[PDB]
């Protein structure tokens, strides 16, 4: 629908929008006219991705000066599939409406996983194992070996890609990982590399976050496409998250065991090389002295690993020292190997900065900080020189490696904290070693030094105040969009009150209270005899889910459960929690009753969406606190004390509430879409913990339904139900809850829009 | 707990009365009625699915779920067999995950709801079975002629659906057996009725109060339109005359009857197979001819050149014919109905008497 | 397999009186049993058209007790353990007797796995457990899920999944740390997922395609679309005069030439001026006493009419045989006019209008011999009727021998 968005024609893929829908445009023209961040806010309600990726193909169908390319991030690949195919469907509608006028190269990319055909390579199935053997049949000298024999390994899908693939683009198709593979078979060729060698040419791109903010992945947009280009983050809630997941590196004891035997066949290694050859050493050397290790870095595909830890602007173009024969680089390595396992020995919790463990290195076993600033160089020229071929038995030395590269760039904002038991082990042999990360900052930050205009955007985020406040960030817009209904489509309710007049609560801190766990399971009894189609049920801990679902057992409530609808428990297995959600979606639909009962954390509520019938009531069991982990979250809160200024209690709170609006918010698609969507327990109605949920949640959040008992929430619910299952036609939304073509000319229809927007 | 704070008052003698008409005015509602000048499915094989479930015991309603449902069904089944005569009805009970065919396909109100008056008795013991009951229903609507509008009532409450088998592939069966399957819902709305409503053909409803559940009925009792899919046959009718004892039983044909019956003397023959009937309208029981009094085809012609809309202006308005054409009588309220042809004046007597049961404009006969 | 004769035998036991016509027709040489029983078809599906699924609690519906180790004896509870646990089934097929009772074999059913939701090593379900624990490996391992088309693939939803080294929360899941009630509770966890799996796979009988399915169903919207209406056909009656003057016959409607309009109208102008006598004009004595002589039960408006004279002389053994005759002949004219309404033209329906034929005149053979027997004892209770219908089925089949005929 040809919308005026007050400088530019916008062809919407559908003949109808919502109010959100214009007010969102409204507000991403502001984001994309001046040069600036922007973080949005649309709840799930809109087509956020469908408008977001119509706007942003406006901007380059009428402005090929200012936005190059978009890169937009979806955080997982079946999302990474939808946007997709929305941008399929908005291409086979600009096709519709002109002809094949269409040039638009859409484009995912995720992996080696994920792109990969060889059917030896195929059924393997982890990533480092398919990375290890796409090392082993392609290379740098292994190619080369293969160049100049017949006999030798090869895929037969890089060589005849490299025969002629480099040089014909792939002509304006927008291209799934699918049809991609496909693509690979057709001609036969590397999708991958295709896709890789097709950067360059495309216009929208759709890939993940640890694929943009790692710095050791992402080395594949460079600067002059980062300059013109527009990046949109979507569900962006874990960017934090993602960032110290992205930083931080883990040490164990057995990373330490199979780096020792690592460090000995490597020395093998070095020994029966320096029986066969020697002029290739000679040139190590030339290209130390002389360079700083580019002579064979021109033609490097297959041969780089993951690359330096450290970020973009932190790396140096100076000489690696005392290390250039291999021999003494082993003796190096061996050297911070026994200190890094002396320190480990220690049998008590031992927080330190990275300059006292620099000191602590120094002094005690004679190695300085520029020698192990180059030490990720160094074994990756290492590794690339000794001809070795699976490099998935080198993980740990490398992580060693890269651990060293952070140790020695990185100070004041880090955090090397000693473990030598974990919280939930104590007095089992598991010392571990986090160097953690909580700059949250210092890994967006060449993002939003490099790109143009980097668009934050999710269904929940709240509040808006505290995303400037942590990532180093100063927007154009902080925009939240309010839920305009013309039907209540939700109702939140806080039941923090059991039958018993018991105060329903987790403050007990994981460890069992029996009658708050009776409240819990007679909540999911009489709301399983209230609701149909399916009720999703998010605990706090995996710890507590199983001890909730084991004292529902002894207790006699479960086989009750049983009998209203049909349970699926979770578990932490990547095939189990598969196989339970597939059930629960064939339990939705054969008639019977299905209820999937999940922890609030994990992947189950991170990709894994519940549209129209298959959640119908979210029930959030507790307030998601992470109590689990350990000194981490005292050392972050103590930095955000510190350097930032945000309060203990305010990021705790901020911190739950994310997560448990996370996991709610998931429910609705659409208009025509009803969720009931409960909160189980007292402290959701204490204020600041209400305050932190959206707009578009507390909207519609009533003062009677704060603090529900259980049944007078189930009666809430059944009058919800039955006002909520009337025919609710198309035509009940024409005045309000929807726009035609000839409802946006009307300048009424103008300040209503004006009126829904609001800006923080 | 603190309702009686719904009572204002500004000057308080009529306030209090303007509060109360406020409350007894929100307290009532119209009915929405649809017009169609299309095609009907006026023989109608209905064949009506109640739950006996666990959660027909529940009491939502004023009694129970059950005795609310089946005091409306025996409504219903009166109203059905008042306004479509060729048409029949079949009532299962579904109950304990098996379905039972309660009452057969017949035509007469008598046994349905002599068997519904039985049926207040039952006990609604354990989950339903939608399989079994579109099973049964299936299996007696399979062999009806291909011009009979079949049509499932299902009354169905409860949420967990247990059937013993796969539930799509009779919905593939009898979206190719050409039934029409239409779901009153209690309770809440489940996406398998959804689907099942919307893929077979039907309608599907969510039930507030006494007075919506009846407006639904009301809306199932009337011939829903057809598809682009069901048979337009030319059905052989058959139209006995009445013959009493032929001239004080001077060689007459004493029998006992055709479906505890006494001699029967004279009565309805049939024009096929020349058998005894006491009643009419009854299919053939030996021949497979339909019998028809041909009044029965003058119960239902109001489908087929059907009503209006009368003009409803509520104002004064250039009334220059004060008296009601209706019934002679004046018109002491705000509301004026004024028809489409004629353009006579009625009121609103006249205006429910019309339009529920008279079927005729009276101005449009002179 | 001798079913027919059981079933025909079980019915004429439960109805008698059709134990009755099947012997009026049979025994009494009109027909072949064979035939009769042969089109007869009217009966149930199954036992209730399928069984009753194991909903859920198959083992919580009346647990372990038709009255732990109590009786029993449920049909729903063994039946739904039949079709749930298959390992159970094959339990059933070894340890029955070859020495053990159902007394026995149910009391080691009520063990771990099955209704305490344990795993340990323990009595003779712990293979059935481990068969139990391949079918779940299988499930996960030789299977995984069918529809990870777009959605649902918990393993596969994070492009980079690395190991336990370059992460933030490497500890997820510990190899150490297994205790016994944990382990329990893990047990708990997987017997209930398995024992929902049976569930849905009993109630449930036995590529770009089906990702490009779910990823087009998952991303539209009900509401930005087109409308859910299905259509109704118009039907615009063409000739509906034909509705207002119905299907009364024409009457004989002759109004003569409209100068008797004019003529009329001028002598009823005339009449209704001039009016109002009350006690002379209207009536004279004499016709209401000729009134009073129409009304009285002897003259003309009195037809001497709801006479209905009956013969009501031998009731209740004629009434019995009159049962037994319509029946009968219900059942005869029943097969006859069902295969008969449409010729069939082919020459296996032809044969069974032949083999009509021949039921029907031995039962006009049996019908003379019944009148003979019946109404020969007092002389009354005309039986033509029958005689009338049976003359019909005679007359049908002759007209449709002539008429096929010219059709030859
Ligand atoms: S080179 Fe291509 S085909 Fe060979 S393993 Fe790598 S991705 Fe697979
Ligand atoms: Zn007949
Ligand atoms: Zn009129
Ligand atoms: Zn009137």
């Amino acid at each position: 629908m040809k919308l005026n968005v007050d400088g530019l024609l916008v062809y919407f893929p559908y003949d109808y929008i919502y109010p959100e829908q214009f007010s969102y445009m409204r507000e991403l023209k502001r984001t994309l006219d001046a040069k600036g961040h922007g973080v949005l806010e649309m709840p799930s309600g809109t087509g956020k991705t469908v408008s977001l990726l119509a706007l942003i193909m406006a901007y380059q169908r009428a402005y090929p000066l200012e936005v190059t390319k978009l890169i937009y991030c979806s955080r997982t690949v079946p999302e990474i599939e939808k946007v997709i195919e929305e941008l399929r469907k908005l291409l086979n509608f600009y096709e519709k409406q002109e002809g094949e006028k269409l040039p638009f190269l859409g484009l995912a990319l995720s992996s080696r996983k994920n792109l990969c055909i060889h059917p030896e390579v195929t059924p393997l199935r982890f990533g480092k194992d398919v990375d290890g053997k796409c090392h082993s049949l392609t290379a740098s000298y292994v190619r080369a070996q293969y160049q100049h024999d017949t006999s030798l390994p090869h895929c037969r899908f890089y060589e005849e890609f490299d025969a002629h693939g480099r040089e014909v683009p792939l002509p304006a198709g927008i291209y799934n990982l699918d049809d991609l593979k496909a693509l690979g078979r057709r001609q036969g060729w590397c999708p991958y590399f295709l896709a890789r060698y097709s950067i360059l040419h495309a216009n929208v791109v759709v890939y993940s976050y640890h694929y943009l903010l790692d710095p050791k992945i992402a080395d594949l947009v460079s600067k002059e496409l980062a300059r013109k280009a527009v990046v949109v983050f979507d569900e962006a809630h874990n960017i934090d998250n993602v960032c110290i997941d992205s930083m931080s590196v883990n040490l164990t004891r057995r990373t330490l065991d199979r780096c020792q035997g690592n460090l000995e066949t490597l020395q093998k290694t070095v020994l029966r090389i320096k029986e066969t050859d020697e002029q290739r050493l000679r040139d190590e050397y030339r290209r130390l002295v002389e360079g700083x290790x580019x002579x064979x870095x021109x033609x490097x595909x297959x041969x780089x690993x993951x690359x330096x830890x450290x970020x973009x602007x932190x790396x140096x173009x100076x000489v690696p020292g005392s290390i250039r024969t291999a021999e003494h680089f082993l003796g190096f390595l061996r050297r911070l190997l026994e200190y890094v396992k002396w320190r480990l020995r220690v049998q008590h919790v031992v927080q330190e900065s990275p300059p006292a463990f620099l000191s602590g290195l120094a002094q005690r076993v004679c190695i300085q900080r520029k020698p192990l600033r180059f030490c990720a160089e160094r074994l990756r020229s290492l590794l690339h020189t000794l001809e070795i071929t699976d490099l998935a038995d080198f993980s740990p030395l490398t992580l060693l490696a890269n651990f060293a590269t952070l140790v020695s760039t990185y100070a004041k904002g880090f955090t090397i904290i000693i473990e030598p038991f974990d919280d939930r082990t104590p007095t089992i042999a598991n010392p571990i070693l986090h160097f953690s990360c909580m700059d949250a900052s210092l890994a967006i930050k060449p993002v939003f030094e490099r790109f143009q205009s980097v668009i934050i955007t999710s269904g929940t985020l709240s509040p808006l105040d505290i995303y400037p406040k942590i990532l180093d960030f100063h927007p154009v817009t902080m925009a939240t969009f309010t839920m305009t209904l013309a039907r209540v489509c939700l109702c939140p309710m806080i039941i923090g009150r059991g039958n018993d007049q018991v105060a329903i609560s987790s403050k007990f801190e994981t460890r069992e209270d029996i009658a708050v766990i009776r409240n819990y399971g007679n909540l999911l009894l009489e709301m399983s005899a209230v609701v149909p189609d399916g009720i999703v049920a998010f605990f706090t801990s995996y710890q507590y889910m199983e001890s909730t679902v084991a004292s529902w057992y002894e207790q006699g409530i479960l086989e009750n459960i049983q009998r209203n609808k049909l349970l699926f428990i979770e578990t932490q297995d990547g095939a189990e929690t598969s196989v339970a959600l597939e059930k629960y979606q064939e339990a939705c639909e054969n008639g019977r009753g299905a209820i999937l009962l999940s922890v609030a954390r994990g992947k189950v509520s991170e990709g894994i969406d519940f549209v129209h019938h298959y959640g119908r009531a979210v029930i959030m069991f507790g307030v998601p606190y992470v109590y689990t982990q350990s000194r981490i979250l005292k050392a972050r809160l103590e930095y955000l004390r510190d350097q930032f200024q945000i309060r203990e209690n305010d990021f705790l709170t901020f911190d739950a509430m994310r997560h448990a609006a996370q996991c709610v918010g998931r429910a609705i698609r659409g208009k025509t879409d009803y969720g009931l969507m409960v909160f189980a327990d007292k402290r959701f109605a204490r204020g600041d913990k209400r305050g932190k949920l959206p707009r578009w949640i507390q909207e519609h959040l009533t003062d009677a339904n704060l603090n529900l008992t259980v049944d007078e929430g189930v009666q809430v619910a059944k009058y919800f139900l039955r006002q909520m299952a009337q025919p609710f036609h198309r035509e009940d939304q024409l005045g309000l809850s929807l726009l035609s073509l000839e409802q946006l000319e009307s300048e009424e229809t103008l300040k209503r829009i004006e009126q829904i927007a609001q800006q923080l | 707990x603190x309702x009686x704070x719904x009572x204002x008052x500004x000057x308080x003698x009529x306030x209090x009365x303007x509060x109360x008409x406020x409350x007894x005015x929100x307290x009532x509602x119209x009915x929405x009625x649809x017009x169609g000048q299309v095609r009907l499915g006026m023989m109608r094989h209905l064949y009506v699915v109640v739950d006996g479930s666990r959660t027909m015991e529940d009491q939502d309603l004023k009694p129970n779920r059950l005795t609310c449902t089946l005091k409306l069904l025996e409504y219903f089944v009166e109203e059905y067999f008042d306004q479509n005569p060729i048409s029949q009805i079949g009532i299962i009970v579904t109950k304990s995950k098996r379905a039972e065919k309660l009452t057969e396909l017949s035509g007469n109100p008598r046994k349905h709801i002599t068997s519904l008056k039985k049926a207040v008795d039952m006990t609604c013991h354990g989950e339903p079975s939608l399989y079994n009951s579109l099973s049964i229903a299936m299996q007696t609507l399979k062999h009806m002629p291909g011009h009979t509008s079949r049509e499932v009532l299902i009354i169905f409450s409860s949420l967990t659906t247990c059937d013993p088998s796969n539930i799509y592939d009779l919905i593939k069966t009898l979206k190719a057996a050409k039934i029409r399957v239409s779901v009153i819902g209690l309770s809440a709305e489940v996406r398998v009725c959804t689907v099942l409503a919307r893929e077979t053909g039907g309608t599907y409803h969510v039930i507030l109060d006494e007075s919506h559940y009846k407006e639904l009925l009301t809306h199932h009792v009337s011939p829903p339109p057809a598809s682009s899919s069901s048979e337009c046959s030319l059905i052989r009718m058959g139209f006995p005359q009445h013959t009493i004892x032929x001239x004080x039983x001077x060689x007459x044909x004493x029998x006992x009857x055709x479906x505890x019956x006494x001699x029967x003397x004279g009565g309805y023959f049939c024009p096929q197979c020349r058998a005894k009937y006491c009643e009419l309208p009854v299919e053939c029981k030996i021949c497979g001819l339909t019998l028809v009094s041909a009044p029965h085809l003058a119960r239902s012609y109001h489908h087929l050149f059907p009503l209006d809309a009368f003009q409803e202006i509520p104002l004064e308005e250039y009334n220059g014919e004060r008296f009601c054409y209706g019934c002679q009588g004046e018109l002491k309220d705000q509301h004026v109905y004024v028809c489409a042809v004629c353009q006579n004046v009625f009121c609103v007597d006249c205006d429910v008497f019309v339009h529920d049961s008279l079927h005729c404009c009276p101005g449009c006969i002179h | 397999a001798n079913k027919e004769l059981e079933e025909k035998n079980r019915m004429l036991q439960e109805d008698p009186v059709l134990f009755q016509l099947y012997k009026d027709l049979v025994v009494s040489q009109v027909i072949s049993a064979e035939e009769f029983w042969a089109n007869r078809l009217x009966x149930x599906x199954x036992x209730x058209x399928x069984x009753x699924x194991x909903x859920x609690x198959x083992x919580x519906x009346x647990x372990x007790x038709x009255x732990x180790x109590x009786x029993x004896x449920x049909s729903d509870i063994i039946e739904s353990i039949f079709r749930t646990y298959p390992a159970v089934k094959m339990k059933y097929a070894e340890n029955v007797p070859h020495n053990m009772t159902e007394k026995e074999f149910w009391t080691r059913f009520f063990q771990s796995h099955y209704f305490h939701r344990x795993x340990x090593x323990x009595x003779x379900x712990x293979x059935x457990x481990x068969x139990x624990x391949x079918x779940x490996x299988x499930x996960x391992x030789x299977x995984x899920x069918x529809x990870x088309x777009x959605x649902x693939x918990x393993x596969x939803x994070x492009x980079x999944x690395x190991x336990x080294x370059x992460x933030x929360x490497x500890x997820x899941x510990x190899x150490x740390x297994x205790x016994x009630x944990e382990n329990s509770n893990a047990a708990i966890i997987k017997r209930f997922n398995h024992h929902s799996a049976m569930v849905l796979a009993a109630g449930l009988r036995k590529q770009p395609a089906v990702k490009r399915a779910k990823l087009q169903e998952s991303i539209e919207y009900e509401d930005l679309g087109x409308x859910x209406x299905x259509x109704x056909i118009a039907l615009n009656l063409k000739k509906s005069d034909r509705y207002y003057h119905g299907p009364t016959p024409i009457x004989x409607x002759x109004x003569x030439t409209s100068q008797d309009i004019i003529n009329s109208f001028q002598s009823i102008r005339q009449e209704m001026e001039a009016y109002t006598p009350k006690l002379t004009q209207v009536l004279s004595s004499s016709a209401a006493s000729s009134t009073i002589t129409a009304l009285s039960p002897g003259g003309a408006l009195m037809q001497x009419x709801x006479x209905x004279x009956x013969x009501x002389x031998v009731p209740n053994d004629i009434q019995s045989e009159l049962k037994h005759l319509y029946v009968a002949v219900g059942e005869l004219l029943r097969h006859f006019w069902s295969c008969f309404x449409x010729x069939x033209x082919x020459x296996x329906x032809x044969x069974x209008x032949x083999x009509x034929x021949x039921x029907x005149x031995x039962x006009x053979x049996x019908x003379x011999x019944x009148x003979x027997x019946x109404x020969x004892x007092x002389x009354x209770x005309l039986v033509s009727h029958i005689e009338e219908m049976l003359q019909t089925a005679y007359n049908k089949l002759h007209t449709w021998x002539x008429x096929x005929x010219x059709x030859x």
